[PDB]
């Protein structure tokens, strides 16, 4: 499976949820990998043009 | 009866469950946490042959001894085996179809 | 040399194990890439030049 | 009921030997301790399908499903497709402190887990919370001298 | 002589799978003593969160206690920690990783060790060469653990080891109470009472579920935590017979103690135990897998090792090149030779990728860079360059 | 950085000793092939 | 062999349900054999211990 979209979905859903959060709670997500999988990329590119 | 036999050979072999020590929730200041186990299986045939049993008639503890013979042997009686006409033991092999 | 560019590739890329899929990755862009651009020499840079 | 070394020896073994032989196997292990469960993992040859994989383990499990015990065949055996790498951790703080860990773990056990793992992609989502429940903490003191 | 140099070349310069990246994040893994509770695991983990609160890098650090890679107790511990965005950073997560690393050796009064991610997502779980000691001839599992111990022995004075563990729960200490029947009988107290009593005395009973807010949540039974810490309470328990009396369990059971090992592993269909490790500066992993397996050979007869994830990967890496390189020379000459119908044309250019490859070795041995996959899809490409260059003349 | 360089330096390396030595032994090796076969024929 | 064990698996998981709880609680073994012995191994004692 994909990362990046399973991860995009993941957030997607809490954001859901973060409309019937009680008071008192808030999500968070400390550890996450999707975010590098861009940067990498994008450094690419960069060597790439 | 041989409900009663059952029944005593069921409880005197009762395979105590496997527990810890200090496992959570735990005290403050709880330092060691330790594994423990109780052997409550009968071992060998001494104590078969040494199970207690109620007798209604005497009123007195009776052992199995007294109502059975315990010995070990096979599972099950069904098949035997002739070498050249000396008992011994033999299995059979097959191979899977290709 | 187009042949022979697209040709040297294709051996590795029928490696096993994952330094195979890697080698399968590396090979299908640089293959195609020469591929097109003979194409490409063949067929368009003589008529713009 | 069964310490790592009983598990061990009751069914561990016994699920090994069938799935050794399915197709495209690279290797496979085996863990056992104290928790109550075995984990037995096939890893498969890089670039085989992962569904064909998962049914034909389950189809070799259903095999010797048979010759299995009882106690095991009752609980069940869960066959899954993971990775065995974390993608993100998502919780739930209390930064004004109102609620403590037990709520936060019946709230997330009951309403977010069970949410993200209906999201795409999601393997499994493994919770390091448990349900609320009601707890009878009995004082074996009292037991022996109420006569319980 | 150009050709001798390139391949004597190729056989020395040692060899490894992947060059190792900073992913923005690092894995820290404590593993304490079996006899260890989850307090003492929480006390180590706050002093890895004191420690790195004082770093600027650290954007976030999250522990999970009681679960691990490899293990589950309440002596195993895992950490993950973020680093800030990489531009405003004053530091590499490898500095971090061995700081950490030289202060928790220091002082925690256990073991951790801490990694960076690894090199390919779901490979492993870490970056390193991990391997598999397995029992090949039912040698036993302690003279297979004795065999672990002699192996970290020698792992620890090598040189080219930075680290070397086994990533595995550890042994442990266990006591097992034997019940004495005659005496129980003496006594007049029936065998079923006490094993109804250990039965619950020291583990949980789910009974049924009830209605809470909407949801069937389930009714455990247990005894106080006060009175399950220590053997005293255990051996305190009381049976009544039928002589008006109490007997504790200390009176008809005796403790006996035995260490026997915490955790079974299998790999394979062998007893085995999975070992991890990291090579030391200077080091290739091509050369700690080399050094690892010339100190295995001097073990006790039937004990075997595996390699596994990305120490197997690397392995048949390096064990399929020599077939690489065939094929891709016979794969250019068979075509050059059909597509030109001649013999020296495709000789001609085989004469020339000698050099290709001296090149290429030549700077790696200058920039020190080892040999792995990225140097071979190199090569490969200087074939076809150097076919190439040799076609455009010939 | 270092991913780039495991790629990068190896072949630049390569192209800079292909091109430089070739330019100059090519031709001998071509006529020395072309030597064996008329020793051939 | 192995298409038609599995066949005859999912044609019996199929039934599966219909029958009884006691047939059930023991199991039903499948499995492909060739009824005919290859050979026997035995262990004799001539030393009659």
């Amino acid at each position: 499976a994909n990362a990046v979209k399973t991860a995009e979905g993941v957030r997607a859903k809490i954001e859901e949820l973060k409309l019937n959060l009680p008071e008192g709670m808030e999500f968070s997500i400390p550890y996450d990998t999707a975010p590098f999988v861009k940067i990498s990329i994008e450094k690419v590119i960069h060597t790439l043009l | 009866s041989i409900s009663d036999v059952n029944n005593a050979i069921r409880e005197n072999n009762v395979e105590i469950a496997p527990g810890r020590l200090g496992d959570l929730p735990a005290e403050k200041g709880q330092l060691i946490t330790i594994p423990l186990s109780a052997q409550g299986q009968l071992s060998s045939l001494e104590q078969f042959k040494n199970i207690s049993l109620k007798s209604k008639t005497n009123g007195s503890v009776i052992k199995l001894s007294d109502v059975a013979n315990v010995e070990i042997g096979s599972q099950a009686y069904n098949f035997a085996i002739l070498e050249n006409g000396k008992p011994a033991t033999a299995a059979a092999i097959q191979l899977s179809p290709g | 040399i187009t042949l022979v560019l697209a040709a040297v590739f294709l051996p590795m890329a029928f490696a096993s194990g994952s330094v195979g899929v890697i080698y399968k990755q590396f090979t299908l862009t640089m293959s195609v890439s020469i591929l097109f651009s003979a194409l490409l020499a063949l067929i368009l840079t003589p008529a713009l030049c | 009921g069964a310490t790592a070394k009983t598990i061990n020896d009751s069914v561990v073994t016994l699920i090994e030997r069938e799935l050794s032989g399915v197709k495209n196997l690279l290797y496979y292990s085996a863990t056992t301790d104290t928790s109550g469960t075995a984990e037995i993992t096939a890893t498969f040859k890089p670039g085989t399908d992962v569904e064909m994989a998962q049914v034909d383990v389950q189809n070799k499990i259903k095999a010797v499903e048979a010759r299995l015990p009882q106690v095991v065949r009752q609980q069940g055996l869960q066959v899954e497709a993971s990775s065995s790498g974390f993608l993100m951790l998502v919780g739930i703080n209390s930064p004004n402190n109102q609620y403590s860990e037990v709520d936060l773990s019946d709230y997330l056990v009951r309403n977010v887990v069970e949410e993200l793992k209906r999201v795409e992609g999601v393997g499994k989502v493994q919770s390091f919370g448990a349900e609320k429940a009601m707890r009878i903490w009995v004082d074996p003191n009292k037991l022996v001298s109420y006569g319980l | 002589v150009i050709t001798g140099i390139t391949f004597a070349g190729m056989k020395y310069w040692p060899t490894a799978f992947m060059p190792e990246e900073d992913q923005g994040w690092f894995m820290t893994s404590f593993q304490l003593p079996s006899d260890a509770t989850a307090e003492r695991t929480r006390n180590v983990v706050n002093q890895f969160e004191n420690n790195l609160k004082d770093n600027p890098d650290v954007k976030s650090n999250t522990a999970i206690l009681g679960w691990g890679f490899s293990g589950a107790g309440q002596n195993v511990a895992v950490a993950f920690t973020t680093l800030k965005d990489f531009k405003e950073r004053t530091s590499s997560a490898s500095k971090m990783t061995s700081d950490v690393n030289s202060s928790m050796a220091n002082s925690t009064e256990g073991e951790t060790m801490a990694v960076l991610p690894p090199a390919i997502d779901e490979l492993g779980t870490f970056s390193g060469f991990s391997l598999r000691l397995q029992d090949r001839a039912n040698l036993g599992m302690p003279a297979l653990l004795a065999a672990q111990d002699e192996l970290m022995a020698m792992a620890a004075k090598n040189k080219k080891f930075y680290m070397v563990w086994n990533e595995g729960l550890p042994q442990g200490d266990n006591i097992s109470l034997k019940i004495d029947r005659e005496k129980l009988s003496a006594l007049g107290v029936k065998f079923s009472d006490v094993s109804d009593i250990i039965s619950t005395s020291m583990g949980s009973m789910y009974i049924n579920d009830f209605p809470n807010q909407g949801r069937m949540q389930q009714v455990i039974v247990q005894v106080e935590a006060k009175s399950r810490m220590q053997l005293k309470d255990i051996l305190n328990l009381k049976v009544m017979g039928s002589s008006g009396q109490l007997v504790s369990l200390s009176e008809v059971v005796t403790p006996q103690w035995n260490k026997a090992p915490q955790q079974y592993n299998r790999y394979n269909g062998r007893p085995s135990l999975s070992i991890a490790g990291i090579p030391n500066f200077d080091t290739s992993s091509g050369e700690a897998m080399r050094e690892m397996e010339q100190l295995i050979a001097k073990l006790p007869k039937g004990i075997g090792y595996e390699w596994t994830g990305i120490s197997l990967q690397e392995k048949q890496s390096e064990s399929q090149m020599a077939f690489l390189l065939g094929l891709s020379m016979l794969v250019v000459f068979l075509v050059l030779a059909a597509l030109y119908e001649s013999w020296a044309i495709p000789l001609s250019v085989m004469l020339v990728v000698p050099l290709g490859i001296f090149g290429a070795i030549i700077a790696i041995m200058s920039r020190g860079l080892m040999n792995d996959v990225f140097f071979k899809i190199g090569l490969i490409t200087i074939i076809g360059l150097s076919a190439k260059n040799a076609i455009l003349i010939v | 950085s270092e991913t780039q360089h495991a790629l990068g330096t190896g072949v630049f390396g390569g192209m800079i000793s292909a091109t430089i030595l070739a330019i100059f032994f090519v031709p001998v090796f071509f006529i020395f092939i072309l030597g064996a076969v008329e020793k051939l024929f």
